DNA sequence: GGTCGGCGCCCGAACAGGGACTG
DNA sequence: GTCCCTGTTCGGGCGCCG
């Protein structure tokens, strides 16, 4: 087969990451799979001449003595929709990596797909290698077997035109209203359509609004909190209005005296109440600017989160509540949320968001691999918030 | 002899040329055994002689060894180093004696004069001309960028249908030096020594007997391997009397170092003391608290102590324990008194932080290095009550975790110093903060006013608008008693209370820890500044007279 | 004395990010 | 924007190994 020739943008040398620690069971899965990946002509040992480096590592799915290799391969990819997906009652998600092993990839490219396996208390320099192939979690590989795939499934696509299937890195998404279980004899016959050449609901994806508290009394200190939450909210909805229940406190007020609401305050509150029902106004996705997502931990499994491009232009806003549990892991906890965040996110527009996680970058590193399980990883950076917005998107 | 391995291709960067670095006065003694050397090299193929075809040179030097007979031939391509292509370094991390599993019969050995004994690539060796009191390289030289790590690569080429073939023989592989070890009965065991012997020499690799460790204790890496424990080479400390920044940098080093199995030593003082120098030669005058820090130190290092062997059947244990200002010190074992090897974690990371989060970090910091030694995560043994975390985790904002742990009764014990109320305090005083300054003049105030009638408002010099915010929360604390809700409208102040923490880099905000700490039921609470709510408008009435508008 | 690579620690310099501020 | 404060990284010195 023939090779497409591919290149770097301009000025742009190709990545330079460290290998990060692997365990014994993710460096012994690597290695089994690398050295049929060698047999099979995949990949090839490289020296130290070629200064690229990208990490490795692997993951355990579900119930499956099965590893899958992830080469994490963003700093590469940045060096290089079907608007109904998102209204199926039924949505599989595909693995099809596998697939993009059988094109070649432009020689010239190869050298900056290089990646080195380490090995445990350092026995061995690290074990480099260079990809062949196209590699699975390559901007690239999908962009190259465009052609190829269109081809694969023209006439499952064809036989089925009520299903939708999108395709993203190594992932392909197939959507329809079928009943489960006919959805799911029809994803097993798309699957042995795929051996011939070698599970989401977004209906149930909803959005929390900003919501206020409904109280019988209330207080200086609740009141200050109202107002506080309503200050902040009227920079999404200007239609928020404050001036009657700060007039309410004017002066120097004792933070638990209870004041009583006026009629022209209930009405602004209830006004406000309103408005904060009505949609955002004015919010539209651009494709060449970055999706933006901040992860809010409200406790008791309790996670916020806001996927937006410019500030205060949120084009979603949801909550993901897990168990509540005195063995509640906070960092597994958040990197579900987060993998949760970038499906939605796909389906509702084929780009990944920048995360602003709430942790620490270390205790994020050590262990959120731990827990990945998709053939993707989203750019991500690490906030030291203030809980005011944490305050603002409570329940 | 000169391995038959193929050279690995080597460049140099893009618009560059060779070295044109001429030779420094030499000593004798140096130049007798530079050619005497480079002779016998000359003889082996390792080095040829080269005419004024090449206008190439770069200052060459020797030194002793560590038999301290023999010398080291040095090159200094400092300037050739600049020039030569970038590489990916393949010795990612140094490898651990307490990650050793127990194997019945070993080995150490080193390979003779090894970078001798690897092909340089033959369209570069023209870069790697010096005179000596005129030559090439044909072999790896020292002193060269790319070297180790063309050597380590290659290395693990050679070794590897060894271990393809002998799978169950394990080869530490650092540099030349190969630590192996097999389950196999002695006899045996040299068998498959003298086979690997067999291969590197076949690859033109000589394992000189001088060299051949047969016998316990096997000197590896800087320890003492016995069958059953093993020690670090024995530690010098630098016993001056007048310490510079120098003696100073090495006696921290030497420390670090022993920290690995001399469980508690504590350098927080010491590298203290290096703070603000300029250059390695400042004398400098230990502190009371360094000077006993170097004290307690000593006395530790006097005593015996060892290692042992990892065994995976058996669990990994961490257990931490607390020291003063910021310091810790883990032991990692698997069975009582039977320690894999210590550690320390002492780094002070953030501006605020509280001995909770730092004990969290120093958990990630066994982690991640537990992880690189055996591949796993230990279980962990910590001075924090099950409900201190508990509430920790409950409240703190930020994810954070601690795998598998149990609660260990060894004071110091980890706790929250204090705790903000959820809900504002019934009959406490409602204390309105507020503090403003001015960018030009550099002039402020910062004060308070209550809903039982005080006011003050107190002014300051040489201040920024954050410390303004700080001083009215300090000011509010040491004003009112034992219960007090307090309001401002500086996220900033709120972020770092709410954090809870203990230490903090600012004194300001140690002042204030002190009154937290003090106090029985504090309630501090945020309102948007500039927007009339009471008594927040009052206040910063107060405080922005004279020094803004 | 004077070279190289890896890892560790520790410090300081140079960044990036975000909140409060002036007329 | 500027100023202020927090965080991260990167490179400098020592240590340790070859
Ligand atoms: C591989 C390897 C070796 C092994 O050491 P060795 O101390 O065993 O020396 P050797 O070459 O094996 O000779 P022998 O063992 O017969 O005495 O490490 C390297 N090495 C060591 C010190 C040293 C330095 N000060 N600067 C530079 Cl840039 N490289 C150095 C090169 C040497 O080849
Ligand atoms: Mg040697
Ligand atoms: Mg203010």
């Amino acid at each position: 087969i023939e090779t497409v020739p591919v290149k770097l943008k301009p000025g742009m040398d190709g990545p330079k990451v460290k290998q990060w620690p692997l365990t014994e069971e993710k460096i012994k899965a690597l290695v089994e799979i690398c050295t049929e990946m060698e047999k099979e002509g995949k990949i090839s040992k490289i020296g130290p001449e070629n200064p690229y480096n990208t990490p490795v590592f692997a993951i355990k799915k579900k119930d499956s003595t099965k590893w899958r290799k992830l080469v994490d391969f963003r700093e590469l990819n940045k060096r290089t929709h079907p608007a109904g997906l998102k209204k199926k009652k039924s949505v599989t998600v595909l693995d099809v990596g596998d697939a993009y092993f059988s094109v070649p990839l432009d020689e010239d490219f190869r050298k900056y797909t290089a990646f080195t396996i380490p090995s445990i208390n350092n026995e061995t320099p690290g074990i480099r290698y260079q990809y062949n192939v196209l590699p699975q979690g390559w901007k690239g590989s999908p962009a190259i077997f465009q052609s190829s795939m269109t081809k694969i499934l023209e006439p499952f696509r064809k036989q089925n035109p009520d299903i939708v299937i999108y395709q993203y890195m190594d992932d392909l998404y197939v959507g329809s209203d079928l009943e489960i279980g006919q959805h799911r004899t029809k994803i097993e016959e798309l699957r042995q359509h795929l051996l011939r050449w070698g599970e989401l609901h977004p209906d149930k994806w909803t959005v929390q609004p900003i919501v206020l508290p409904e109280k019988d009394s209330w207080t200086v200190n609740d009141i200050q909190k109202l107002v506080g939450k309503l200050n902040w909210a009227s920079q999404i909805y200007p239609g928020i209005k404050v001036r009657q229940l700060s007039k309410l406190l004017r002066g120097t007020k004792a933070l638990t005296e209870v004041i009583p609401l006026t009629e022209e305050a209930e009405l602004e509150l209830a006004e406000n109440r309103e408005i904060l029902k009505e949609p955002v106004h004015g919010v539209y996705y651009d494709p060449s600017k970055d999706l933006i997502a901040e992860i809010q931990k409200q406790g008791q499994g309790q996670w916020t989160y806001q996927i937006y491009q410019e500030p205060f232009k949120n084009l979603k806003t949801g909550k993901y509540a897990r168990m509540r549990g005195a063995h509640t892991n906070d960092v597994k906890q958040l990197t579900e949320a987060v993998q949760k965040i970038t499906t939605e996110s796909i389906v509702i527009w084929g780009k990944t968001p920048k995360f602003k996680l709430p942790i620490q970058k270390e205790t994020w590193e050590t262990w959120w691999t731990e827990y990945w399980q998709a053939t993707w990883i989203p750019e991500w950076e690490f906030v030291n918030t203030p809980p005011l917005v944490k305050l603002w998107y409570q329940l | 002899p000169i391995s038959p391995i193929e050279t690995v291709p080597v460049k140099l960067k893009p618009g560059m040329d060779g070295p044109k670095v001429k030779q420094w006065p030499l000593t004798e003694e140096k130049i007798k055994a530079l050619v005497e050397i480079c002779t016998e090299m000359e003889k082996e193929g390792k080095i040829s002689k080269i005419g004024p075809e090449n206008p190439y040179n770069t200052p060459v030097f020797a030194i002793k060894k560590k038999d301290s007979t023999k010398w080291r031939k040095l090159v200094d391509f400092r300037e050739l180093n600049k020039r030569t292509q970038d590489f990916w370094e393949v010795q990612l991390g140094i490898p651990h004696p307490a990650g050793l599993k127990k194997k019945k019969s070993v080995t150490v050995l080193d390979v003779g004069d090894a970078y001798f004994s690897v092909p340089l690539d033959e369209d570069f060796r023209k870069y790697t001309a010096f005179t000596i009191p005129r030559y090439q390289y044909n072999v790896l030289p020292q002193g060269w960028k790319g070297s180790p790590a063309i050597f380590q690569s290659s290395m693990t080429k050679i070794l590897e249908p060894f271990r393809k073939q002998n799978p169950d023989i394990v080869i530490y592989q650092y540099m030349d030096d190969l630590y192996v070890g097999s389950d196999l009965e002695i006899g045996q065991h040299r068998t498959k020594i003298e086979e690997l012997r067999q291969h590197l020499l076949r690859w033109g690799l000589t394992t000189p007997d001088k060299k051949h460790q047969k016998e316990p204790p096997f000197l590896w890496m800087g320890y003492e391997l016995h069958p059953d424990k093993w020690t670090v080479q024995p530690i010098v400390l630098p016993e001056k009397d007048s310490w510079t920044v120098n003696d100073i940098c090495k006696l921290v080093g030497k420390l670090n170092w022993a920290s690995q199995i001399y469980p508690g030593i504590k350098v927080r003082q010491l590298s203290k003391l290096l703070r603000g120098t300029k250059a390695l030669t400042e004398v400098i005058p230990l502190t009371e608290e360094a000077e006993l820090e170097l004290a307690e130190n000593r006395e530790i290092l006097k005593e015996p102590v060892h290692g042992v062997y990892y065994d995976p059947s058996k669990d990994l244990i961490a257990e931490i324990q607390k020291q003063g200002q910021g310091q810790w010190t883990y032991q990692i074992y698997q069975e009582p008194f039977k320690n894999l090897k210590t550690g320390k974690y002492a780094r002070m990371r953030g501006a605020h932080t509280n001995d909770v989060k730092q004990l969290t970090e120093a958990v990630q910091k066994i982690t991640t290095e537990s992880i690189v030694i055996w591949g796993k995560t230990p279980k962990f043994k910590l001075p924090i009550q099950k409900e201190t975390w508990e509430t920790w985790w409950t409240e703190y904002w930020q994810a954070t975790w601690i795998p598998e742990w149990e609660f260990v009764n060894t004071p110091p014990l980890v706790k929250l110093w204090y705790q903000l109320e959820k809900e504002p305090i019934v009959g406490a005083e409602t204390f309105y903060v507020d503090g403003a300054a001015n960018r030009e003049t550099k002039l402020g105030k910062a004060g308070y006013v209550t809903n039982r009638g005080r006011q003050k408002v107190v002014t300051l010099t040489d201040t920024t608008n954050q410390k303004t915010e700080l001083q009215a929360i300090y000011l509010a604390l040491q004003d009112s008693g034992l219960e007090v809700n307090i309001v401002t409208d500086s996220q900033y102040a709120l972020g770092i209370i709410q954090a809870q923490p203990d230490q903090s880099e600012s004194e300001l905000v140690n002042q204030i820890i002190e009154q937290l700490i003090k106090k029985e039921k504090v309630y501090l609470a945020w309102v948007p500044a500039h927007k009339g709510i009471g008594g927040n408008e009052q206040v910063d009435k107060l405080v922005s007279a004279g020094i803004r508008k």
